[PDB]
DNA sequence: TTCATACGCCTCTCTGCTTATCGGTAG
């Protein structure tokens, strides 16, 4: 009842019905909880290439979207972190905001989560290689681009169901409440 | 270790040791409550419970206490005490039979 | 209309200022 | 008016013929309308069925 | 349930299928051969 | 008509194969078919052609 | 020895933090300034009778107001002598040489009458604490940021102030920083 | 013999004000992608419309369920209407089916 | 307008509809996992306005 | 005095917000 108005904005924050904002993101990373059980699925994903390949077709989706912009904005941001990832939380200071910020997710490629950009990186470095890397990342942000919460989601409604109805079975018997 | 130490809980927490804490302290203890039995729901859920703290000030509730704040007053009223909201005023889709503002409907078409 | 609750708390050296917000509004 | 099924253009079909009945002719497009002549504009649906009714500036 | 699908048309056929100045009825009392009208008295 | 194809296209049960609580999928065969894949995908499982078409033909059905 | 050098070590954690208060809300102070070893600070600060009043306690602050770029406009906070006061709150400077700021610590034994004449001057405000020995581990408080063109912010989002999340005057956090309407 | 035209000038007042709150050509910062909930949506418009004796441009198609004649005409993009997805401020951003990918 | 059995909780927050039915499940492997067992009584009971092209 | 019928009276769970006493200080 006290979520039955909240949803998903055409901008990728979280409006009622009244507009008032909950929050600019899904959760910092706006990536559907449905489709997202294989984004860290990296060795699945590079089997059947092909196949993902054909599925997420990138012929037509080069007329309505860039990439350039974002790609280049991703990769100063993530040389900036690794540059100042190692000094504390409270002195850092904020350079370059992150990408999802910066640009619409789902239409400008390469617009991913910090943690998507760092567990990529730490899989790609591996070797062992069709299998060319410059192309491996692109169907991977391809498949991030299409993992986003459609505009007119339930959330919140969501949220509430998969708060509640779990609950019911969560505990019955044996300090803490 | 007495630099880490935290009863960590909306008791305390939230007076003084922070306000946009409560985005750490409030998901922290909820997953910390499914964790005994390993249910596990997604982090996404726990972060979308914000009208709790960033709909207002500080430590909202789900219950009357926090919809007197609601704009519409047609959702209190199917909530619990519907007479004193009523008297204030002097899910409405569904009372007046509009279209819903959600899936199909938040949007429009035409042509 | 707006938030400007504690712009007014000291004016009477107090209606005159409200006079200048609404306009402004719509400015 | 009782919309027709089909007026996304009037170029032909007697699409404005007995129409008023359900002399100008406007179209409503909230965002900035393309050039007033185009035999083809926009028509606001029911929600549900398929029609448009609410007004439109003619006179004779 | 059916909000949390989003399926709109479904949750209006699931719980379905005025005074134009007053805005909160009377109305339709034909006199002789007249069509039906309105003579709402809050109007 | 809509509440037609909103059955049919958001509210369908194969568009529904994983729950957002976690993620995961909580569609699928539970008792009887687990012991039938049990057996029949061991090593000491052989079908003469005869009972390998009729298996493939039941199971599949084309003309559907 | 006694509860004579836990007094001084309260002091200089509470001088220390106040100094990272102005150096976050963008009055530049230098970082060895804030530093301020305790050694170091009782040997600048040594009384000859071994007492709070540590023979130079003479404490004083003021800002560099170097974001100036950002901000067009920036005044200055006066915080002098500011090591006892009084035993407990006393009215005694209402407003000094500075225009838009002013910083004024206690030993939070608040008086409810000096209280008074604070909503006064249109530029000034008061929120000081006894310690405050923030930002911490347990902190999980993200660093914040005053956007002096939220404008852009507005128009990209085609919002209304009100419609965003609301954090309140009396947030600890909010009162590290002069955050306004 | 004109009255009071524009209904005491209430016609030309607020569509000054939907102009305004309307993102214009060219400014549209949506993402092109057919979501499900307006395929699914065009696609009962659409049958609903051919059910009222509507004519459709495909007759490749020779068999009676509407829906899926709406379904032939997405996959052939012969569907003559436009998708009105404004803004939560009540800014519109018009966008077409011609123009949408809707994969 | 009352407490739990109130107008909004019982005719407005929810109602009776038309073109419903309810019966108990049988359990039934040779039909297609998007489809549905109907008996023939439901069949001659609910019907669909269709119009006719 | 009664009968016919309209009238005719009384024991196992807990929050959040009504409000209490009570004094202390600049005036
Ligand atoms: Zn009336």
């Amino acid at each position: 009842k006290q979520l039955e108005g909240v949803h998903v904005s055409y901008d990728n924050s979280i409006r009622d019905a009244d507009g008032t904002l909950v929050q600019f993101m899904y959760g910092g990373d706006a990536i559907d909880i449905t489709k997202e059980s294989h984004m860290t699925q990296f060795e699945f994903c590079l089997d059947n290439y092909y196949a993902l390949l054909k599925k997420y077709n990138p012929s037509a989706l080069i007329e309505h979207l860039d990439v350039e912009s974002a790609l280049k904005y991703s990769k100063k941001t993530l040389k900036y972190r690794k540059k100042h990832s190692k000094e504390p939380h409270y002195k850092q200071s904020v350079k370059y905001d992150p990408v999802l910020a910066k640009y619409n997710p789902a239409k400008y490629l390469g617009s991913v989560s910090e943690n998507f950009q760092d567990k990529l990186e730490s899989f790609l470095d591996k070797n062992s290689k069709g299998v060319n890397e410059k192309k491996f990342r692109a169907l991977m942000q391809l498949k991030y681009m299409r993992s986003l919460i459609n505009p007119g989601e339930a959330v919140g409604i969501i949220a509430s169901q998969s708060v509640g109805e779990p609950s019911t079975q969560m505990t019955l018997n044996t300090n803490v409440t | 270790d007495v630099d880490g130490i935290t009863s960590n809980d909306v008791a305390a927490v939230l007076k003084t040791y922070g306000v946009e804490a409560a985005r750490n302290t409030i998901v922290n203890e909820i997953n910390n409550v499914f964790s005994r039995y390993a249910i596990s729901v997604s982090f996404r859920h726990l972060d979308l419970i914000a009208d709790m703290m960033t709909r207002q000030g500080t430590y909202l509730a789900f219950n009357r206490q926090g919809m007197e704040t609601s704009t519409s007053s047609f959702m209190k009223m199917s909530y619990e005490t519907t007479c004193q909201f009523l008297t204030k005023a002097v899910s409405a889709r569904i009372v007046v039979g509009k279209l819903n503002n959600v899936g199909t409907g938040s949007f429009d078409v035409l042509a | 209309l707006i938030d400007e609750s504690y712009k007014l708390d000291e004016i009477t050296l107090r209606s005159e200022y409200v006079d200048m917000a609404i306009a402004k509004a719509l400015s | 008016v009782s919309l027709a099924p089909m007026y996304l253009e009037n170029p032909l079909q007697g699409v404005m013929k007995q129409h008023l009945n359900p002399e100008g002719l406007k179209i409503l497009d909230a965002d900035p309308l393309s050039k007033e002549d185009t035999s083809e504009k926009l028509i606001k649906i029911t929600p549900d069925t398929p029609f448009g009714f609410t007004w439109c500036h003619v006179n004779l | 349930a059916l909000i949390g699908h989003g399926t709109s048309f479904l949750l209006q056929d699931r719980l379905l299928n005025v005074c134009r100045e007053c805005g909160s009825t009377q109305q339709s009392v034909p006199r002789i051969g007249s069509i039906s009208t309105v003579c709402c008295r809050r109007c | 008509e809509n509440a037609r194809a909103e059955a049919l296209n958001l509210a369908n049960t194969d568009s529904q194969y994983l729950t957002p609580t976690s993620g995961s999928p909580v569609r699928g065969l539970i008792q009887d078919h687990i012991s039938a894949g049990v057996w029949l995908t061991s090593k000491d499982s052989f079908f003469t052609r005869e009972q390998y078409q009729q298996y493939i033909y039941g199971c599949i059905r084309p003309e559907d | 020895d006694q509860e004579n050098e836990r007094n001084i070590s309260r002091l200089w954690r509470a001088f220390r933090t106040v100094k990272e208060m102005v150096k976050d809300r963008g009055y530049f102070i230098t970082q060895e300034e804030v530093e301020l070893p305790l050694e170091d600070f009782k040997a600048k600060y040594c009384d000859s009778m071994g007492r709070p009043q540590r023979k130079m306690m003479s404490f004083q602050a003021n800002p560099t107001e170097e974001s100036i770029s950002k901000f067009p406009d920036m005044g200055s906070l006066w915080v002098e002598f500011c090591d006892e006061p009084s035993v407990g709150v006393k009215v005694i400077h209402i407003q000094e040489k500075n225009f838009q700021t002013g910083i004024f610590v206690y030993q939070n034994n608040i008086t409810p009458s000096a209280m008074k004449l604070v909503p006064s001057i249109p530029p000034a405000t008061i929120e000081t604490f006894n310690e405050a020995a923030t930002h911490h581990e347990l902190v999980p408080k993200h660093i914040r940021l005053s956007s002096d063109e939220k404008r852009e912010l507005l128009k990209r989002y085609r919002l209304k102030e009100s419609q965003l999340p609301r954090i309140q005057r009396a947030d600890p956090v909010a009162l590290y920083l002069g955050l306004k309407r | 013999g004109n009255g009071p035209e524009d209904f005491q000038q209430h016609e030309q007042i607020r569509r000054k004000t939907l102009k305004e709150k309307a993102i214009p050509k060219d400014q549209r910062a949506t993402t092109p992608y057919m979501t499900k909930y307006e395929r699914a949506r065009i696609l009962g418009t659409r049958a609903l419309q051919i059910s009222m004796n509507a004519p459709v441009f495909v007759d490749l198609e020779g068999e009676t369920d509407p829906l899926r004649i709406a379904m032939k005409e997405l996959a052939e993009k012969k569907i003559p209407l436009v998708i009105r997805r404004y803004l939560p401020d009540g800014s519109f951003e018009d966008w077409s089916v011609e123009e949408l990918i809707v994969d | 307008l009352e407490k739990k059995e109130g107008l909004f909780r019982k005719h407005m927050m929810g109602k009776r509809v038309n073109y419903a039915a309810r019966s108990v499940i049988s359990p039934d492997p040779n039909i297609e996992t998007n489809e549905i067992g109907v008996p023939p009584v439901f069949a001659v009971k609910l019907t669909y306005p269709e119009p006719v092209t």
